[PDB]
Protein backbone atom coordinates (compact mmCIF):
# COMPACT_ATOMS: atom_id res chain seq x y z
CA UNK A 1 0.00 0.00 0.00
CA UNK A 2 2.75 2.45 0.71
CA UNK A 3 4.69 1.74 -2.29
CA UNK A 4 1.01 2.66 -4.46
CA UNK A 5 0.80 5.50 -2.43
CA UNK A 6 3.98 6.58 -3.24
CA UNK A 7 4.07 6.30 -7.14
CA UNK A 8 0.56 8.09 -6.93
CA UNK A 9 2.45 11.03 -5.37
CA UNK A 10 5.35 11.37 -7.70
CA UNK A 11 3.57 11.94 -10.65
CA UNK A 12 -0.07 12.84 -9.78
CA UNK A 13 -2.02 14.54 -6.83
CA UNK A 14 -4.49 13.92 -4.81
CA UNK A 15 -6.24 16.75 -3.93
CA UNK A 16 -2.77 18.33 -4.90
CA UNK A 17 -3.21 17.07 -8.99
CA UNK A 18 -7.06 17.60 -8.90
CA UNK A 19 -8.38 16.63 -5.39
CA UNK A 20 -8.88 12.67 -4.49
CA UNK A 21 -12.31 11.87 -5.92
CA UNK A 22 -14.72 11.25 -3.80
CA UNK A 23 -14.63 7.32 -3.69
CA UNK A 24 -13.44 4.40 -1.52
CA UNK A 25 -11.71 4.71 0.27
CA UNK A 26 -9.54 3.27 1.47
CA UNK A 27 -7.97 5.86 -1.26
CA UNK A 28 -9.86 8.70 0.82
CA UNK A 29 -8.33 7.34 3.95
CA UNK A 30 -4.72 7.58 2.91
CA UNK A 31 -5.62 10.94 1.78
CA UNK A 32 -6.25 11.54 5.57
CA UNK A 33 -2.83 9.99 6.93
CA UNK A 34 -0.82 11.39 3.85
CA UNK A 35 0.73 13.57 6.58
CA UNK A 36 2.87 11.37 8.83
CA UNK A 37 6.17 12.25 10.81
CA UNK A 38 7.36 9.18 8.90
CA UNK A 39 5.93 8.47 5.93
CA UNK A 40 8.46 6.26 3.84
CA UNK A 41 8.25 4.44 6.84
CA UNK A 42 8.84 -0.11 5.81
CA UNK A 43 9.29 0.70 2.15
CA UNK A 44 12.89 1.64 0.95
CA UNK A 45 12.92 5.89 -0.03
CA UNK A 46 12.44 8.96 1.92
CA UNK A 47 14.72 11.59 0.67
CA UNK A 48 13.29 10.79 -2.78
CA UNK A 49 9.41 11.65 -1.06
CA UNK A 50 11.03 14.93 0.00
CA UNK A 51 12.18 15.74 -3.25
CA UNK A 52 9.11 15.15 -4.97
CA UNK A 53 7.54 17.90 -3.01
CA UNK A 54 10.22 19.68 -4.16
CA UNK A 55 9.23 19.00 -7.56
CA UNK A 56 6.35 20.69 -6.99
CA UNK A 57 5.91 23.69 -5.70
CA UNK A 58 7.68 24.82 -8.01
CA UNK A 59 4.37 26.01 -8.65
CA UNK A 60 3.23 25.48 -5.14
CA UNK A 61 4.85 28.13 -3.17
CA UNK A 62 6.72 26.38 -0.09
CA UNK A 63 3.86 26.60 2.13
CA UNK A 64 1.21 23.96 0.96
CA UNK A 65 4.17 21.60 0.54
CA UNK A 66 5.18 22.35 4.06
CA UNK A 67 1.23 22.12 4.93
CA UNK A 68 1.40 18.19 3.94
CA UNK A 69 4.09 15.97 5.23
CA UNK A 70 5.87 19.54 5.40
CA UNK A 71 8.89 19.16 7.88
CA UNK B 1 -3.60 40.71 -38.90
CA UNK B 2 -4.50 36.85 -37.17
CA UNK B 3 -7.33 36.31 -40.17
CA UNK B 4 -4.36 37.24 -42.55
CA UNK B 5 -1.88 35.13 -40.66
CA UNK B 6 -4.79 32.59 -41.08
CA UNK B 7 -5.62 32.25 -44.26
CA UNK B 8 -1.96 32.18 -45.11
CA UNK B 9 -1.56 29.06 -43.16
CA UNK B 10 -4.61 27.25 -44.74
CA UNK B 11 -3.28 28.20 -48.08
CA UNK B 12 0.41 26.27 -46.90
CA UNK B 13 -1.49 23.46 -45.36
CA UNK B 14 -3.23 23.06 -48.81
CA UNK B 15 -0.10 23.47 -50.72
CA UNK B 16 0.84 19.62 -49.69
CA UNK B 17 -2.04 17.90 -50.24
CA UNK B 18 -0.99 15.34 -48.84
CA UNK B 19 1.71 13.21 -51.00
CA UNK B 20 5.01 10.35 -49.95
CA UNK B 21 6.40 10.17 -46.93
CA UNK B 22 9.10 11.41 -48.31
CA UNK B 23 8.36 13.61 -50.95
CA UNK B 24 9.60 16.75 -52.74
CA UNK B 25 6.92 19.30 -52.03
CA UNK B 26 7.12 18.00 -48.08
CA UNK B 27 10.81 18.31 -48.36
CA UNK B 28 10.54 22.23 -49.96
CA UNK B 29 7.90 23.28 -47.00
CA UNK B 30 10.69 21.43 -44.42
CA UNK B 31 13.22 23.99 -46.25
CA UNK B 32 11.24 26.84 -46.21
CA UNK B 33 10.76 26.03 -42.23
CA UNK B 34 14.46 25.39 -41.42
CA UNK B 35 15.23 28.80 -43.57
CA UNK B 36 13.36 30.39 -41.00
CA UNK B 37 13.92 29.24 -37.39
CA UNK B 38 14.06 32.66 -35.56
CA UNK B 39 11.03 33.98 -37.23
CA UNK B 40 8.90 31.07 -36.15
CA UNK B 41 10.52 30.54 -32.96
CA UNK B 42 8.92 34.09 -32.22
CA UNK B 43 5.58 33.34 -33.23
CA UNK B 44 5.62 29.49 -31.15
CA UNK B 45 6.99 31.46 -28.22
CA UNK B 46 4.06 34.29 -28.49
CA UNK B 47 1.65 32.06 -28.54
CA UNK B 48 3.19 29.80 -25.36
CA UNK B 49 3.13 32.99 -23.42
CA UNK B 50 -0.59 33.81 -24.31
CA UNK B 51 -1.25 30.56 -23.18
CA UNK B 52 1.03 30.12 -20.29
CA UNK B 53 0.31 33.16 -18.59
CA UNK B 54 -3.65 32.41 -18.99
CA UNK B 55 -2.93 29.01 -17.34
CA UNK B 56 -0.86 30.97 -14.80
CA UNK B 57 -3.81 33.26 -14.26
CA UNK B 58 -6.30 30.20 -13.97
CA UNK B 59 -4.02 29.32 -11.17
CA UNK B 60 -5.12 29.73 -7.43
CA UNK B 61 -1.30 30.01 -6.12
CA UNK B 62 -1.42 32.76 -8.51
CA UNK B 63 -4.42 34.46 -7.19
CA UNK B 64 -3.46 33.70 -3.74
CA UNK B 65 0.51 35.57 -3.54
CA UNK B 66 -1.06 38.79 -4.95
CA UNK B 67 -4.59 39.04 -2.57
CA UNK B 68 -5.82 42.53 -3.33
CA UNK B 69 -9.77 44.24 -2.26
CA UNK B 70 -10.81 44.72 -6.14
CA UNK B 71 -8.40 42.71 -8.46
CA UNK B 72 -4.86 43.43 -9.66
CA UNK B 73 -1.16 42.07 -9.14
CA UNK B 74 0.08 45.35 -8.43
CA UNK B 75 3.06 46.33 -10.91
CA UNK B 76 5.86 44.85 -7.88
CA UNK B 77 3.11 42.35 -7.34
CA UNK B 78 2.33 40.90 -10.65
CA UNK B 79 6.11 40.37 -11.02
CA UNK B 80 6.58 39.15 -8.20
CA UNK B 81 3.45 36.31 -8.52
CA UNK B 82 5.22 35.45 -12.24
CA UNK B 83 8.52 35.17 -10.16
CA UNK B 84 7.03 32.81 -8.40
CA UNK B 85 5.55 30.19 -10.66
CA UNK B 86 9.40 30.53 -11.80
CA UNK B 87 8.41 29.80 -15.44
CA UNK B 88 9.60 32.40 -18.00
CA UNK B 89 11.79 34.29 -20.17
CA UNK B 90 12.72 37.34 -18.17
CA UNK B 91 12.82 40.06 -21.16
CA UNK B 92 9.58 37.98 -22.09
CA UNK B 93 8.33 38.72 -18.14
CA UNK B 94 9.08 42.65 -18.87
CA UNK B 95 7.39 42.56 -22.03
CA UNK B 96 4.08 40.41 -20.67
CA UNK B 97 4.11 43.03 -17.93
CA UNK B 98 4.19 45.61 -20.83
CA UNK B 99 1.28 44.08 -22.50
CA UNK B 100 -0.79 44.21 -19.44
CA UNK B 101 -2.50 47.49 -19.54
CA UNK B 102 -1.44 49.63 -16.03
CA UNK B 103 -4.80 51.47 -14.78
CA UNK B 104 -3.29 54.61 -12.65
CA UNK B 105 -1.77 52.43 -10.17
CA UNK B 106 -0.11 48.95 -11.46
CA UNK B 107 -3.75 47.48 -11.52
CA UNK B 108 -4.98 44.91 -13.74
CA UNK B 109 -8.19 43.53 -14.01
CA UNK B 110 -6.51 40.53 -15.70
CA UNK B 111 -9.31 37.63 -16.40
CA UNK B 112 -10.09 40.75 -19.20
CA UNK B 113 -5.63 39.55 -20.20
CA UNK B 114 -6.71 36.10 -20.47
CA UNK B 115 -10.00 36.40 -22.52
CA UNK B 116 -8.85 38.74 -25.20
CA UNK B 117 -6.31 37.34 -26.20
CA UNK B 118 -6.85 34.19 -25.83
CA UNK B 119 -10.31 33.91 -28.43
CA UNK B 120 -8.42 35.05 -31.34
CA UNK B 121 -5.84 32.67 -30.31
CA UNK B 122 -7.71 30.06 -29.97
CA UNK B 123 -8.89 30.35 -32.97
CA UNK B 124 -5.24 30.72 -35.17
CA UNK B 125 -3.37 28.37 -32.85
CA UNK B 126 -5.30 26.03 -33.92
CA UNK B 127 -4.37 26.03 -37.55
CA UNK B 128 -1.23 26.27 -36.80
CA UNK B 129 -0.69 23.35 -34.48
CA UNK B 130 -3.07 21.29 -37.22
CA UNK B 131 0.13 22.44 -39.64
CA UNK B 132 2.60 21.42 -37.93
CA UNK B 133 1.32 18.53 -36.40
CA UNK B 134 0.99 17.66 -40.63
CA UNK B 135 4.29 18.20 -41.35
CA UNK B 136 5.64 16.19 -38.32
CA UNK B 137 3.59 13.02 -39.40
CA UNK B 138 5.10 13.05 -42.99
CA UNK B 139 8.21 13.27 -42.98
CA UNK B 140 10.58 12.12 -39.75
CA UNK B 141 13.70 12.46 -40.70
CA UNK B 142 14.41 14.76 -41.64
CA UNK B 143 14.81 15.33 -38.30
CA UNK B 144 15.94 19.25 -38.01
CA UNK B 145 12.19 19.19 -38.65
CA UNK B 146 11.55 16.99 -36.09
Amino acid sequence: REKELARKLEFDGLYITEQPGDDDVKGQWDRLVLNTPSFPSNYWDKFVKRKVLDKHGDIFGRERIAELLGM
Amino acid sequence: LLDLQKDMVVMLLSLLEGNVVNGMIARQMVDMLVESSSNVEMILKFFDMFLKLKDIVGSEAFQDYVTDPRGLISKKDFQKAMDSQKQFTGPEIQFLLSCSEADENEMINFEEFANRFQEPARDIGFNVAVLLTNLSEHVPHDPRLR
